[PDB]
């Protein structure tokens, strides 16, 4: 028994040390998970704590029944912690943690319904800017939140959940872009939404890579420069295009050179100052 | 689920657990494993026995029963904790006795089942202790009985060296694993066998 | 030397095709507008708007 605190303690130490900057915690948190845990954990630094928080519910999957109930007891504490904490990394952590608590079925639907966290997932879901990585955890959270409700008879949350409807504009975008990953996430939302509440609701190809190559063919959009007053002004203006890497061509005997459109302006500025 | 399955778990009680310094945790893990096992199929049953230093004792005897199983196990082990056979006062455990009890139970369950169809059973030993020469005849007797019965004896050695158990798995056609990292006990139970 | 600038498109074709664009330039109707000048054998200063036409015509032509 005495050994238990010591061994697991060392990994608690390791996680503590490289807690701040990256994502070291995930593997170590898992080990930590098995061996009032939540109450004690709360004091420890947030990141990593959340990581431990995330994996522990997952890990549960007799005494087990006792464990779940025990977890249910301090679901609020984690929830209080989840908000307030709220980078992409952090954001991923907060929803991943929330998602995990949701599958556990410990969270109270009421309470969840009126909370900032639900607004935040659809907010990121709405914005085009969010990266694919944030998107997948946001999506997963939503899916899990709906999954949590196996009733909807008594679930205020399955109202706010409706917030998925807002997503369609986002799916239109995303579709416009070739972002398959984002679209798939949307479909999962839809499918899951329908699932919960469904009851309530009513060679040959050789020429095809050649036909692809016929759609690519080169030229560049470009400024030409001529009638340069003396050689020093070709060589300055030329060297200052070459360090900008936007020389398409040069001929010093012509006193003539070519810049593609993207560095017309850095050349127009250098031509004015010096 | 068509085949009834009885898995008997023999838990080595030896105070070696002190070295383990936790027994409480080991019980919690074993309980989780049992619950999963019972949940997998209706036809699964479990029996739990403790191989203590002094003697072997029955902790418990279906999944509906699990709540009962949990209480019975916690209570039974606590009684076992007694000072006698403390620490490496006694290095060995009475595995032979435990196996004998297990085979008796399996036999009885089998006869009842015989009225019906066949039963499949296997014995799992969680072994902390060391073997001894005096133990050889008794242990082997039980082992050979199991092999003849075609009942596999699997063993998970958390620590110590029980060669006889290793031999037991080989003869029996069971599985033997010496666990590196005893805290990973739950994974071994689920994954290993 | 920043005397004069001219937005144009710089075509970096091969020593085989360049002469067809020139040919395209002459002996053509509504053309000859196409090439500003031949800076190098490989490169030409050309078109802008004409580039779509030059490419397409080359495609259609052998």
């Amino acid at each position: 028994p005495g050994v238990l605190d010591r061994l697991y303690g060392h990994p608690a130490t390791c996680l503590a040390v490289f807690r701040e900057l990256p994502s070291l915690a995930k593997n170590w948190v898992m080990r930590m998970l098995f061996l009032k845990k939540e109450f004690s954990k709360a004091q420890e630094e947030s990141t990593g704590l959340l990581s431990g928080l995330r994996i522990w519910h997952t890990q549960l999957l007799n005494l087990r029944i006792a464990l779940l109930g025990g977890g249910k007891a301090w679901s609020d504490d984690t929830s209080q912690l989840g908000p307030d904490k709220h980078v992409l990394h952090f954001m991923v952590g907060s929803p991943s943690a929330a998602v995990s608590q949701d599958l556990a079925q410990l969270l109270s639907q009421a309470g969840l319904m009126k909370s900032t966290e639900p607004g935040e997932p659809p907010c990121i879901t709405s914005a085009g800017f969010q990266f694919l990585l944030l998107d997948t955890p946001a999506q997963l959270w939503y899916f899990m939140l709906q999954y949590l409700q196996t009733a909807q008879s008594r679930g205020m949350d399955l109202v706010e959940i409706l917030s998925f409807l807002f997503q369609l504009s986002f799916s239109t975008l995303g579709k416009d872009y070739s972002v398959e990953g984002m679209s798939d996430s949307l479909l999962n939302f839809l499918q899951h939404l329908r699932e919960f509440g469904l009851v309530f609701q009513r060679t040959d190809q050789i020429r095809l890579w050649e036909l692809e190559r016929d759609r690519l063919r080169f030229t560049e959009g470009v400024l030409y420069n001529q009638f340069l007053s003396q050689v020093d002004f070709e060589l300055l203006l030329a060297h200052a295009r070459e360090l900008g890497v936007l020389v398409f061509e040069n001929s010093a005997k012509r006193l003539m050179v070519v810049t593609p459109a993207g560095h017309s302006d850095v050349k127009r500025f250098w031509k004015r100052q010096k | 689920e068509d085949e009834l399955n009885l898995l008997v778990i023999v838990v080595d009680a030896n105070p070696i657990w002190w070295g383990k310094q936790t027994l409480s945790k080991c019980i919690d893990a074993v309980m989780v494993l049992g619950n999963s096992h019972l949940f997998m199929n209706r036809s699964n049953k479990l029996a739990v026995i403790a191989s203590h230093i002094q003697e072997s004792r029955f902790l418990y005897p279906k999944y509906e029963l699990l709540t009962s199983a949990n209480e019975v196990i916690v209570e039974e082990i606590k009684d076992l904790m007694t000072k006698s056979d403390i620490k490496g006062q006694h290095t060995e455990t009475l595995l032979a006795g435990s196996l004998a009890k297990a085979l008796c139970y399996i036999h009885r369950m089998n006869k009842e089942v015989k009225d019906n169809q066949e039963m499949k059973s296997r014995i799992l030993v969680i072994k902390a202790a060391e073997d001894s020469a005096l133990q050889y005849m008794n242990f082997m007797n039980v082992i050979f009985a199991a092999q003849k019965q075609n009942i596999l004896i699997d063993a998970c050695v958390l620590d110590s060296d029980s060669g006889l158990l290793q031999q037991a798995c080989d003869i029996t056609g069971g599985l033997y694993l010496k666990v590196p990292q005893m805290p990973s006990l739950l994974q071994y139970l689920l994954w290993v066998f | 030397m920043v005397n004069v600038l001219k937005g144009v498109l710089i075509e970096c074709d091969p020593a085989m095709k360049q002469f067809l664009l020139y040919l395209d330039e002459s002996n053509a109707l509504g053309k000859k507008f196409i090439i500003q000048d031949i800076d190098d054998t490989h490169v030409f200063v050309i078109a802008e708007l004409v580039n779509v036409l030059q490419e397409r015509v080359g495609e259609l032509m052998d």
